[PDB]
DNA sequence: TACCCCCCCTTCGGTGCTTTGCACCGAAGGGGGGG
């Protein structure tokens, strides 16, 4: 008998109308499963053609995990949905979280499942299931409840979720907990032990409420205060070919952009000659102090740049060959709130799109914990490559907003 | 005693209204076959005759079915399709005779009149009212509403199929041994039963159908191999296309060649090595469709392999789930792929080719990493699994091309198949400047009013030139001071250029260009030994950069 | 003088860095096929 919170997409804007995408005979059996038991269970129900909306539906294994979990692309949906920051509904963010040694991600999605969904909001969620060899037309289903995957489902289910935390908020007054779409993220200091300790703790404790009023038991591990970054640095050489100085000096001057006090006046004058790539040139006087005052300027942060929450943030990822990937994130150009290396993830050396994909994922974590948002990202690789394999590798209940770029390195500019 | 099919209700789309559409003149013939036509489906309940309140009218028309005695009706509603609301097609793709496994016993039967099998909204009917002239505009005729899914509204198709699939739905789960392939009306059903336990199901589908108001004629209904379906001929161990026509039409227009383009891209499905570039090609142009166009020299040969191909008859094999499945690509020049699936050797379960030029600069290991990829999807489709691949490249080449290029690209996985022509990498840039090279810094600048530009280079040793160009671009002078770099130096070579532009292109290793220039570049750059392109910023007083660059302005 | 789906090849205009040229991409219109 609980009452739903009515819900209105943003004014002057249709609901999603996204084309399901082709999938694998092993994901369509664990649609039609998990579907058929949704069903039977009130969460979805049948509809036709004349719900003219369409969100696409896949599924995945979270890191370690054998069971097949139901995964809806809402971001479609999730950008057309009324903000809730206007309503007041919408999570702060915890500036300690990401300063804590331990965090635990817990997928809490399930819950949402037990509260219903306004009846003129529905239509907004459907989705097709497809066939093999499209033995028949698609089978249409929209939500009845709370989907999981979807940005109003945490918003609205708030209120019940803070009520279910707050004993164990008030005996353990230290841990902070942050709720991001369908996960729970859970920091502590303490020791490892008592760490996973409290997280079981809060396990059975989420249980309790669950018998009165994809599955809980899996929990992933983050360690924040240990999160390196990775920044610009100018390379170290006693001898200094005309290559070599040609090469400093465009990257300085790519600096230049990020660091304005940079110099290449005396760094250029080397250059005035038309002399071999090969040639080795000694450094001039200037010169040399030239070099050391731009690491100095390198070494300390640059001036103006800081978070703004209104303002989206932007991942750009480059290749750099051997599992290394670099990575910054920013708001405005050339104001980088975080810049990173990635090296020896998974797939290195054989698959570079399952290196892509846990990059993504590993940079949207990171956002999540530090800003509470996700990037939308720049990525390095053709859309029909991309398309193809990304959902192979997915591991993550969300799925945040990407575009394509074809950018060939001029500079080393991240790596040496 | 039917259970009639529940409506599924349907609107305009907000504030709009029904159309009004008044009747254009009708042909004598068509008159008369659309009265008898007009009133069967009256006495059949398909049309109610009402028409005094009704202010609107949409015009209809005539055609016979597809070899068939008959006239069929059908209404001009586009219209009421603007003002109807849109629909979400459930239809997602075709079914392919590759997927399917092998069935003991098979039959194919087809609803009959099917959209007027499925009672229209009862609200939205008054829109769907017209208008037959009874004998020529001799006399007012008579208006009438549709009471089922009219032809010609954009609606029809999606409600049919969904309402379809919701009387299949109970037949289905509680006969879990039959398989049933429903196309919009037409059913494929294929069991490994007893024909006589087969024959009864079928006649228990029939009955389940016609309790739902569908009937399935006899004349639809085929019992006997080859079975047609979807365009095929299903044999019990084997499909096939049913008959390719060829024009051979000594004069071609533009659409003949359109035309003949199309045929042959439906048959690369199972004819393997179907080539369409130069004829593609000859279609290439503002020509419109009636102009007559005279077949390429080398148009014309391939219009002649293609037909060596469609001289032989093939047939594709079905689908065994538990045998592997296999690709196996071979290059066919000038940006052709042509692909074959299968399970067992010379037993193609399909054909097809890729040819898709995407790009203004590429190479054959792009486009060898694009045709997997959509046969990775095509597979997905129709099997739901990724192929193992067979591929004309050796695992040296591909480590090569994606371990150092700046894109993320990958290969699911494959093994080298030795077929000639192998795809390979034409030249590789050095990592590293060449000791003892000569370097040449180039630079080329164009004047944007005069179009009028130069090109050219100063090296460490003195050497130098200027070339004069017209007609021109600052990005062309800026590939050409490159070309005249390589021109002009040994088999090593080092090259500074300012040109972001040039060093993208190039750094592709690009093998073909559209741009002839780029051409002439690729040319130089696989005759020579070691080439080291590097990149400066321009105007920060470089090297011979800042020499060249006032060469050249 | 009609409707819905899929496919290939071409053209064409919108978009963003390679910048005021050039490269890319999606839409739409030609053809094939199904109902
Ligand atoms: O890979 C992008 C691709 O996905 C589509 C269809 O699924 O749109 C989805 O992805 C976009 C990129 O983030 C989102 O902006 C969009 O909301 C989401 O539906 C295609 O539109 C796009 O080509
Ligand atoms: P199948 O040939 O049996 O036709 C089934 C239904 O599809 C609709 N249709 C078919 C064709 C060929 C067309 O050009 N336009 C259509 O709307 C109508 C037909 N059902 N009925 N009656
Ligand atoms: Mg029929
Ligand atoms: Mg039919
Ligand atoms: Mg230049
Ligand atoms: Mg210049």
């Amino acid at each position: 008998p609980i009452e739903t919170v009515p819900v209105k997409l943003k004014p002057g804007m249709d609901g999603p109308k996204v084309k399901q995408w082709p999938l694998t005979e092993e994901k369509i059996k664990a649609l039609v499963e998990i579907c058929t038991e949704m069903e039977k269970e009130g969460k979805i129900s049948k509809i036709g053609p004349e719900n003219p909306y369409n969100t696409p539906v896949f599924a995945i294994k979270k890191k370690d995990s054998t069971k097949w979990r139901k995964l809806v692309d809402f971001r479609e949906l999730n950008k057309r949905t009324q903000d809730f920051w206007e309503v007041q509904l919408g999570i702060p963010h915890p500036a300690g979280l990401k300063k804590k040694k331990s965090v635990t991600v817990l997928d809490v999605g399930d819950a949402y499942f037990s509260v219903p969904l306004d009846e003129d909001f529905r239509k907004y969620t459907a989705f097709t299931i497809p066939s093999i060899n499209n033995e028949t037309p698609g089978i249409r289903y929209q939500y009845n409840v709370l989907p999981q995957g979807w940005k109003g489902s945490p918003a609205i289910f708030q209120s019940s979720m803070t009520k279910i935390l707050e004993p164990f908020k008030k005996q353990n007054p230290d841990i902070v907990i942050y709720q991001y779409m369908d996960d729970l993220y859970v920091g502590s200091d303490l020791e490892i032990g008592q760490h996973r300790t409290k997280i079981e703790e809060l396990r059975q404790h989420l249980l309790r409420w669950g018998l009165t009023t994809p599955f809980l038991w899996m929990g992933y591990e983050l360690h924040p205060d240990k999160w390196t970054v990775q920044p610009i640095v100018l390379p170290e050489k006693d001898s200094w070919t005309v290559n070599d100085i040609q090469k400093l000096v465009g990257k300085l001057n790519w600096a230049s952009q990020i660091y304005p006090g940079i110099k290449v006046r005396q760094l250029s004058k080397l250059l005035r000659g038309t002399k071999a790539l090969t040639e080795v040139i000694p450094l001039t006087e200037e010169a040399e102090l030239e070099l050391a005052e731009n690491r100095e300027i390198l070494k300390e942060p640059v001036h103006g740049v800081y978070y703004d929450p209104s303002k989206d943030l932007i991942a750009e990822i480059q290749k750099q060959g051997q599992g290394q990937w670099t990575y910054q994130i920013y708001q405005e150009p050339f104001k980088n709130l975080k810049t990173g290396k990635y090296a020896r993830m998974r797939g290195a050396h054989t698959n570079d799109v399952k290196q892509l994909t846990e990059a993504v994922q590993k940079i949207t974590t990171e956002s999540i914990v530090i800003w509470g948002k996700t990037p939308k990202f720049k990525l390095p690789i053709q859309k029909e490559t991309w398309e193809t394999w990304w959902t192979e590798y997915w591991q993550a209940t969300w799925i945040p907003e990407w575009e394509f770029v074809n950018t060939p390195p001029l500079v080393k500019l991240w790596y040496q | 005693p039917i259970s009639p099919i529940e409506t599924v209700p349907v609107k305009l789309k907000p504030g709009m209204d029904g159309p009004k559409v008044k009747q254009w003149p009708l042909t004598e013939e068509k008159i008369k076959a659309l009265v008898e036509i007009c009133t069967e489906m009256e006495k059949e309940g398909k049309i109610s005759k009402i028409g005094p309140e009704n202010p609107y009218n949409t015009p209809v028309f005539a055609i016979k079915k597809k070899d068939s005695t008959k006239w069929r009706k059908l209404v001009d509603f586009r219209e009421l399709n603007k003002r109807t609301q849109d629909f979400w097609e459930v239809q997602l793709g075709i079914p392919h005779p590759a997927g399917l496994k092998k069935k003991k016993s098979v039959t194919v039967l087809d609803v009959g009149d099917a959209y007027f099998s499925v009672p229209l909204d009862e609200d939205f009917r008054k829109y769907t009212a017209f208008t037959i002239p009874s004998i020529n505009n001799e006399t007012p005729g008579i208006r009438y509403q549709y009471n089922v899914l009219p032809q010609g509204w954009k609606g029809s198709p999606a409600i049919f199929q969904s309402s379809m699939t919701k009387i299949l739905e109970p037949f289905k789960k509680q006969n879990p041994d039959i398989v049933i392939y429903q196309y919009m009306d037409d059913l494929y059903v294929g069991s490994d039963l007893e024909i006589g336990q087969h024959r009864t199901k079928i006649e228990e589908l029939r009955q389940h159908l016609l309790r739902w108001g569908l009937t399935t004629p006899d004349k639809k209904h085929q019992k006997e191999p080859p079975f047609l379906w979807m365009g095929y001929e299903l044999h019990p161990d084997k499909w096939t296309v049913q008959p390719i026509v060829l024009p051979e039409k000594d004069s071609w227009t533009v659409n003949d060649i359109q035309k003949l383009v199309g045929k042959l891209n439906w048959a690369s499905q199972i004819y393997p090595g179907i080539k369409v570039r130069q004829l593609s090609k000859l279609l290439r142009g503002t020509k419109a469709l009636t102009e007559v166009i005279p077949l390429t020299e080398e148009a014309e040969l391939e219009l002649a392999e293609n037909r060596e191909i469609l001289k032989e008859p093939v047939h594709g094999v079905y689908y065994d789930p538990s045998k592997d499945l296999i690709a196996e690509i071979q290059k066919q020049g000038q940006g052709q792929w042509t692909y074959q699936i299968y399970q067992e050797p010379f037993k193609n379960l399909k054909t097809g080719k890729y040819a898709r030029m995407r790009g203004a600069h590429t190479n054959d290991v792009k486009q060898l990493t694009e045709a997997v990829q959509k046969i990775t999807t095509e597979s997905i489709v129709i099997w739901g699994k990724t192929p193992k691949f067979k591929l004309p490249i050796q695992k040296e080449t591909w480590e090569t091309w994606w371990t150092e290029y700046w894109q993320a690209t990958w290969i699911p996985e494959w093994e080298f198949v030795n077929t000639p022509p192998l795809v390979k990498l034409w030249y590789q840039l050095e990592k590293e400047p060449i000791v003892g090279a000569e370097t040449f810094y180039v630079d080329g600048a164009a004047n944007r009013e005069t179009k009028l530009g130069k090109a050219g280079y100063v090296t460490n040793k003195g050497r130098q030139k200027v070339v004069p160009l017209t007609n021109t671009t600052n990005q062309k002078t800026e590939l050409q001071a490159i070309y005249l770099a390589l021109q002009d130096s040994g088999l090593e070579v080092n090259i500074v250029t300012d040109s972001q532009y040039a060093l993208g292109i190039i750094q592709a290793q690009p093998d073909k260009s559209e741009s002839e220039l780029v051409n002439q570049i690729i040319e130089q750059l696989i005759k020579k030994e070691k080439v080291y392109l590097a990149w400066v910023p321009a105007h920060k007083g470089i090297g011979g950069n800042e020499q060249v660059d006032k060469l050249v302005s």
